[PDB]
RNA sequence: UUUGGUUGAUUCCGUCAACGGACGAGAUCCAAGCUGCCCAGUAGGUGCCGGGAUUGUCCACACAGGACAGCAUCCUUCUUUAGGCCCCUUCUCUGCGGGAUUCCUUGCUUUUCGCGCAAGGUGAGAUUUUGGGCAACAGCAGGUCUGUGAUGCUCCUCAAUGUUCUGGGCGACACGCGCACUACAAUGUCAGUGAGAACAAGAGUCGACGCUCCCGCUUGAUCAAAAGAGCGGGGAAACCACGGAAUCACGUAGACCCACUUGGGACCGAGUAUUGCAAUUAUUGGUCGCGCAACGAGGAAUGUCUCGUAGGCGCAGCUCAUCAAACUGUGCCGAUUACGUCCCUG
């Protein structure tokens, strides 16, 4: 649990993307990293009458959105690390860097 | 010497039943710590009793069967069970044993009841606006 | 002294108002969104929320 | 080794016949140890005919509003409904239950087409039967100190006999005379 | 009812009439056929289209058939 | 003869016999020894304000204590937040909707006091409490008591 | 109705005079026939058991069965 | 309230 | 199982109340006004009175008993906050109330509060609901 | 763009003064039920090695005590909120994928054919797979000027229909109507013991150097509930959490026994604590009384519903400083009847 690297965004395919090549980028050096973990995919929901004025029948309207989260483990040295993760960012994905 | 061991599983509604079958000087049964032969619903102790009862106990000389049950109310439990206790010792017996030794209780549990080796779909249907449950509807006034 | 009072005071329905239109009825409060149901249908896509199902 | 199955670990299935060669197809009698079966039975058309006959007469008792859904204490009463049963007889529990539906349906119905009396058949007779004992007895119990398994009993035992002191047999001679006079 | 649309009957007609060879009366393997040479995007439609094309090569096998034109 | 043990099985531990038998055995031996202090709110007070009625076992503090020492052994580290989530009920509200609520947490501080006082039970640090060597041997004592029994 | 609370010699005596005769015996059933409380009722058979004149078929919390003993 |  | 007594009695008098000579004791308690369930338990508990005897044999010293204590609850060990009038605003004192006097008292509120000319008297004068509804 | 068969389908086949095209249906999208890769110090398991507890030649077997497993086998079981190590990925987490197609038999089908139906089989699933979401062209003087710094004409505009403050009202009862909640009891009410769900939520982006939100463990306690107080955790797959929900179960040798009764809880009296600047026209929660308020299954009339469904039972969110008999979702027990027709309403 040396380094703790988690990110996280709306897009799936964003999310993706920055995993694989952030591994290649560890593939690169010869870290220990241990696997990516998928965190369960949370959706925030709202139910909402639609009319403006409220009259005709009763009819809702359910918007969702969708939050993906990965996390990657790696165990370097941090002026090491801190190379690795200079790595460009897919507009749209927050990455957060953690040592506990 | 030598370990000898299977899991197995089994879902009726949400409830998840683990089974571990393994081979042990006495046969012995135990689900969620609570040995069988304890559980209180008589009715729900014939049902799991009858997952050994149809092909008899002498298949289950010398096994340890352990379960671990977990969602899904009552009697949802207790059907979980009885299906990964017969899916276990179908496994068991897969390996270890002959080819012709299976699939002769395989008929025995397949004559008796579907739902012992193979897994119920039905689940829980979506409420959805303006009803009251999935099907009924609010009441009309004129 | 006199001119706000009871406003000033910050607390209760009349103190809310709505992130977009600043009116106080029927305010969405989840999340701390605090924009009025009106309001959320407008702007819902650029918020974020797609609706499929 | 493996035993045949006996209801509630005292009551077998062997020796059992339906003495009406018109309902035989249509009462089941495979062994099973409990009446908790939990099958989708109401998939096809005649699917419903293949509930072992105690398993039926369980679910007609968990009817009103209160005691919809209560199966495992419809099958207390039941279990302690075949020992009543049983002394009063001294005869298998399951073979009463079995005469007591063959004998407890209208065989000639009158519908609506001024009426005119048509025929009823095989499956209808099943249900019918066991549907106007599990309601003499639920009607019986209402406000009454006798208590339901010990009412459910006696309408079984009296509609087996025969007797016209029971709620399905003396339903039965009303809607066969008036279909005979209507036609 | 399973009836099969226009859009079904018609792709079908054009992947026999192509590639008359190399099919046979095996759905599974004419559907490995299928989504070789097809680039429709609903799996649903691309398991249709092999099932109507086993048809027509099991009507071919007994007698010509109008639309076919081999 | 239904005391005749199979062949290895020998003993028995508390999760295995049945379990009121063993709350009722217990309950017994507390009220047989005498050392077990009842306080004077113990013929007033109501389970829980859930409840409608105070309990009409004249034994119920001691089957109450009896039961408590069971759960602790079951689950070490239990509070008294765990243990009203154990003794639950439905309160009549009138011309209302029914609604569950938890036992009151003040008598199950009593409980644990009492069986505390008795050795039995021991509070971990930082968490609820779990039960002592004495605790553990009182149990499965009685539970093989029944078995032979 | 008119039901006893309390057991009476009349009625007392023919708790074993007629009962154990009896080939289906219930709690409801003789608190018809001695005109005394269910409650009562069901203690008294209780007591006829204890003694062995009547032996008990099917026994649950709520309901019970006994019938005579030979 | 009141209805009656 | 214990034979009646033929002293049994029916209607046992007592606080100015006709109480069945069926019933449970704290079940025949609860039909004399101002003592209830819940009060009838303690009751008999404070009085040595077992609570499954059914009011066959309630010798006169039982009664008598059982009457001086809930005359005076509080002498037996009753806690206060388990009483009918905790403080009561006119006289400032603490006493339970039962047997025609709870009756009493409510009318004696009732002319307190229309003298005063509260809205609580006048409602009640007028006979609408005294509370939200 | 009709007629003949077929389909939920203007869905298809055939015929044809029409031929070629566009929408809608279908497809696509989301969620379930079966599976493949990748996964772990926030999900889980398997051996051993320690430590802790109980342990029988017979014999005894509840106060009345019964029916249902283990015994040719290598050695009795449980726990570790006194725990060290070794092996793992069936169960959980999910981003892309596979998997169902009337596929295979039998029988029916306009004189053949064609389009297809019904029963069975393979199967996790067998007929739009099951639920949703989306949904054309024409309209209605349907609703909204009480959502907006959307808006035209037209009103008030400094002792105002602008704005703010104080106090009332929106809730007032002879009554009538729609929709819910609770019941009329024994398939029950009350009191104990047991096993046991999922969806979820939780604090600053103006105010006290620290906090505000959501909870756990103790103490209060040499004596009710309701609460003050200490000590901590959680930015939430790490805390609450082994998520001890209610129906439910109990050979509990429990209490009551057919009565407006321990059924039902309306109405009313007295004492307390909390939220709030402020509780009277009772905010709310808790305690003891009142139960002599109707109500014993409801006329004419009338609403919803076809499989994890109806009905029954609870929980979370939302509104929210404090209040859910409401709505939006979630799981838990779990059936009877039909597989039809055009008689009524369309
Ligand atoms: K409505
Ligand atoms: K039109
Ligand atoms: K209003
Ligand atoms: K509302
Ligand atoms: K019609
Ligand atoms: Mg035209
Ligand atoms: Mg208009
Ligand atoms: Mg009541
Ligand atoms: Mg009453
Ligand atoms: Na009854
Ligand atoms: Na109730
Ligand atoms: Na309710
Ligand atoms: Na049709
Ligand atoms: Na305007």
């Amino acid at each position: 649990q040396r380094v703790l690297v988690k990110m996280t965004s709306r897009n799936a395919k964003a999310v993706e993307r920055v995993v694989a090549e952030l591994l290649e980028h560890a593939r690169t050096e010869k870290v220990e990293v241990r696997g990516p973990v998928r965190l369960p995919t949370r959706r925030l929901r709202i139910t909402t009458r639609k009319t403006p004025c409220g009259n005709g029948t009763n009819t809702w309207d359910t918007f969702e959105m969708k939050i993906y989260k990965r996390l990657v483990d790696l165990r370097a040295s941090t002026e090491l690390v801190k190379k690795i993760t200079s790595f460009q960012i897919e507009a749209g994905v927050d990455v957060s860097i953690t040592i506990p | 010497h030598t370990l000898k061991q299977v899991q197995t599983f089994g879902k009726k509604k949400t409830a998840i039943a683990v089974a571990t079958v393994t081979k042990a000087p006495q046969c012995n049964i135990r689900i969620n710590g609570v040995p069988i032969s304890q559980i209180l619903p008589e009715t729900l102790r014939a049902k799991i009793m009858e997952a050994v009862k149809v092909v008899g106990a002498r298949y289950f000389s010398r096994l340890r069967v352990d379960v671990r049950v977990r969602g899904s109310g009552q009697v949802a439990q207790a059907y979980a069970v009885r299906q990964a206790i017969a899916k276990g010792i179908i496994a068991y017996y897969q390996k270890y044993h002959n080819e012709i030794e299976k699939a002769a209780l395989k008929d025995k549990y397949l004559e008796y009841d579907k739902f012992l080796l193979i897994a119920d779909p039905r689940r829980c249907e979506p409420k959805k606006w303006g009803r009251h449950s999935a099907r009924t509807r609010f009441t009309k006034s004129y | 002294h006199q001119w706000r009072s009871r406003q000033k005071i910050g607390m209760g329905k009349g103190s809310r108002h709505c992130v977009i239109c600043s009116n106080q009825k029927a305010l969405i409060r989840k999340y701390e969104l605090n924009v009025c149901r009106q309001c959320f249908r407008e702007n819902a896509e650029n918020i974020g929320f797609v609706k499929l199902r | 080794s493996a035993k045949a199955p006996k209801l509630f670990n005292k009551w077998s299935y062997e020796n059992l016949q339906t003495t009406e060669i018109a309902l035989n197809d249509y009462i089941t009698r495979t062994p099973t140890y409990v009446p908790h079966s939990a099958g989708r039975w109401q998939k096809k058309r005649f699917r419903k005919a293949r509930i072992p006959i105690v398993e039926r007469l369980t679910n007609g008792l968990m009817f009103k509003g209160r005691g919809n859904g209560k199966k495992l204490q419809a099958v207390r009463l039941v279990r302690h409904t075949l020992e009543i049963i049983h002394l009063l007889t001294d005869q298998n529990p399951i073979q009463v239950v079995i005469d007591a539906v063959s004998k407890g349906a209208p065989r000639e119905d009158s519908t609506r087409v001024r009426r005119q009396a048509v025929d009823v058949s095989p499956m209808r007779r099943v249900n019918e039967a066991i549907y106007l004992m599990c309601k003499g007895a639920r009607e019986a119990a209402f406000r009454n100190l006798k208590t339901l398994p010990e009412c459910l009993a006696d309408e079984i035992v009296n509609a087996s006999k025969g007797s016209s002191n029971s709620y399905a047999i003396k339903k039965k001679d009303e809607v066969e005379r008036v279909a005979k006079a209507n036609r | 009812g399973k009836i099969r649309t226009k859009t079904v009957k018609r792709a079908s007609k054009q992947i026999v009439e192509k590639y008359f060879s190399k099919l046979n009366k095996d759905f599974y393997q004419n559907k490995r056929i299928v989504m070789d040479v097809t680039i429709a995007r609903s799996k649903k439609l691309k398991n249709k289209i092999a099932g109507y094309a086993t048809h027509i090569m099991k009507r071919l096998a007994r007698g010509p058939v109008r639309g076919i034109s081999l | 003869s239904k005391i005749r043990r199979i062949g290895k099985k020998k003993g028995a531990t508390l999760r295995d016999v049945h379990p009121w038998r063993w709350v009722k055995i217990c309950s017994q031996h507390f009220k047989q020894e005498g050392k077990m202090m009842v306080p004077n709110c113990a013929e007033i007070v109501k389970t829980s304000h859930g409840r409608e009625r105070a309990p009409q076992n004249p034994d119920w503090y001691y089957i109450r204590c009896a039961a408590v020492l069971r759960a602790v052994y079951l689950r070490p580290g239990v509070g008294y937040g765990g243990l009203s989530k154990r003794f639950s009920s439905k309160k009549n509200r009138g011309s209302r909707p029914e609604i569950t609520t938890r036992a009151s947490k003040g008598l199950l501080h009593w409980c644990c006091k009492s069986l505390t006082k008795l050795e039995l039970l021991e509070k971990c640090k930082g968490a609820g409490h779990r039960v002592t060597k004495l605790g553990r041997k009182v149990a499965d004592t009685i539970a093989f008591k029944i078995a032979l029994r | 109705l008119q039901n006893a609370v309390m057991f009476d010699k009349e009625t007392m005596d023919k708790l074993m005079k007629e009962v154990p005769k009896y080939k289906v015996i219930t709690p409801s059933i003789i608190s018809d026939r001695l005109k005394i409380s269910v409650a009562l009722a069901g203690k008294g058979l209780q007591h006829l058991c204890r003694q062995g004149l009547i032996r008990l078929v099917s026994c649950s919390s709520k309901f019970r069965v006994y019938t005579r003993a030979a | 309230h009141t209805c009656t | 199982l214990t034979l009646q007594s033929e002293s049994f009695q029916h209607i046992v008098r007592l606080l100015n109340t006709n109480v069945e000579g069926k019933r449970k004791v704290p079940f025949a308690l609860r039909m004399v006004k101002g003592i209830g369930i819940r009060f009838a338990y303690m009751v008999c508990k404070k009085a040595g009175v077992d609570v499954e005897r059914r009011a066959g044999t309630l010798s006169p010293e039982e009664l008598e008993k059982i009457s001086e204590v809930i005359a005076d609850p509080a002498k037996f060990k009753i806690p206060e906050w388990f009483l009918n009038r905790q403080r009561d605003p006119k006289t400032g004192k603490t006493e339970h109330l039962t047997s025609s006097m709870v009756d009493t008292r409510l009318r004696e509120d009732l002319e307190r509060l229309r003298k005063i000319r509260a809205h609580r008297g006048v409602r009640h004068a007028y006979g609408l609901r005294v509370r939200g509804q």
